[PDB]
């Protein structure tokens, strides 16, 4: 099996810049019949993969100017001139030269934009859920940058680590930001046993803990 | 327009079978080469199986002897008979066209989800999330929707049946001891809501679940 090592695993770039993505193969990859079936694919968040370059360097019609394919031997490079925001996503290399055919592990292209603070909002359990004996408090931390963010839940001042579910959207191609969701679930009986609920976040845009809270009052 | 549509993804117990189909439109199958490619939950792409314009069969090593691929150049339908399914087979399955001796995957479908697990099918609870009190006295308001405790993927979620789509964040589901939980927020102008209606629309096909929850202003 020909292995394909992508390099970089993650590629941060500011807009306007150029991006290079590399893919190296473990052995030669010329098909007996003389062609080199080396392809580049891109998958945008929420979408299917699509073809960008085929046979090393032939851009697929429909594909924007600024994408080029190159190389030979075992070294291959996808280049992006003038990175746009709609270019964000997963980049994959592929070879169809030697069975069994194989994909590289992919390279996540991330936009590099200005810092932006999360908008945080918090939600007490709904009436319906309490009814059932459950209690989920929710916190959204929306449209922020960069991705790295820390969130803790406090009950009555005291931290609480168990029963916390976290989830992040892919980078928004529309403003290049990230969003996050954080869910603290307890029992009804447990929830009613305390009064204060805080969603507490650290991010680089504040020198301070970002705090949202409420009382079961 | 070139178009491929995959159907038949489902949840299957380990050791069991499943047929996937894919309908081609905007073109004919005879000529082109045709395949299933899959993407694992760790975001790896793996070619699964192929068939050339000439009916030649190509399989990947992990699937040779369990899966079979086949086409119907009359109806323009590609099939994949999966057998002896393993957990490693859990993936979204994409069918795709190639231009023979040219290009492996120039057209891709939307994909169909396959889950191989002994976890049982569970319908989600859907909860409407209205603001507290402060997250509600400003330029904008943020509402949410919690979808809790379902299996397997996927679910669908929209707001106001899809007419409301700006300002939305729908979060990828996370799995917990055999249950998935997922959430969505939507952010609109303070003069949008409650003055108009905002409703979370959730569909979970595997459980035949179609349910709607309206955001109603809170506070006892």
């Amino acid at each position: 099996d020909v292995l394909l090592t992508q390099t970089p695993l993650s590629l941060p770039v500011s807009l306007g810049d150029q991006a290079s993505i590399s893919c190296r193969s473990s052995q030669t990859i010329v098909h007996t019949n003389g062609n080199t079936y080396f392809e580049w694919y891109l998958q945008k968040p929420g979408q299917s993969p699509h073809l960008l370059i085929y046979k090393v360097s032939n851009r697929l019609s429909g594909v924007p100017d600024r994408f080029s394919g190159s190389g030979s031997g075992t070294d291959f490079t996808l280049k992006i001139s003038r990175v746009e925001a709609e270019d964000l996503g997963l980049y994959y290399c592929f070879q169809g030269s030697h069975s069994p055919w194989t994909f590289g592990g992919g390279t996540k292209l991330e936009l590099k934009r200005a810092d932006a603070a999360p908008t945080v909002s918090i939600f007490p359990p709904s009436s319906e859920q309490l009814t059932s004996g459950g209690a989920s408090v929710v916190c959204f931390l929306n449209n922020f940058y960069p991705k790295d963010i820390n969130v803790k839940w406090k009950i009555d001042g005291s931290e609480r680590q168990n029963g916390v579910l976290n989830s992040w959207t892919d980078q928004d191609s529309k403003d290049s930001t990230y969003s996050m969701s954080s869910t603290l679930t307890l029992t009804k009986d447990e929830y009613e046993r305390h009064n204060s609920y805080t969603c507490e976040a650290t991010h680089k845009t504040s020198t301070s803990p970002i705090v949202k809270s409420f009382n079961r009052n | 327009e070139l178009k491929l549509v995959e159907t038949g993804g489902d949840l299957v117990k380990p050791g069991g079978s499943l047929t996937l189909s894919c309908e081609a439109s905007g073109f004919t199958l005879r000529t082109y080469g045709m395949s299933w490619v899959r993407q694992t939950p760790q975001m790896r792409l793996e070619w699964v199986a192929s068939i050339s314009y000439g009916g030649l069969l190509y399989f990947s090593d992990s699937v040779k002897g369990r899966f079979t691929i086949s086409r119907d150049i009359v109806r323009n339908i590609l099939t994949l008979q999966m057998s002896r399914l393993r957990s490693e087979d859990t993936a979204i399955y994409y069918c795709a066209r190639g231009t023979s001796f040219v290009r492996y995957f120039d057209v891709w479908g939307a994909g169909t989800t396959v889950t191989v697990s002994s976890a049982k099918t569970t319908a989600p609870s859907v909860y409407p999330l209205a603001p507290v009190c402060g997250d509600t006295t400003g330029s904008s308001v943020t509402l949410g929707c919690l979808v809790k405790g379902y299996f397997p993927e996927p679910v669908t979620l929209t707001w106001n049946s899809g007419s409301l789509s700006s300002g939305v964040h729908t979060f990828p589901a996370v799995l917990q001891s055999d249950l998935y939980t997922l959430s969505s927020s939507v952010t609109v102008t303070s003069s949008t809501w409650p003055s108009q209606s905002i409703t979370c629309n959730v569909a979970h096909p595997a459980s035949s679940t179609q349910v709607d929850k309206k955001i109603v202003p809170r506070a006892a």
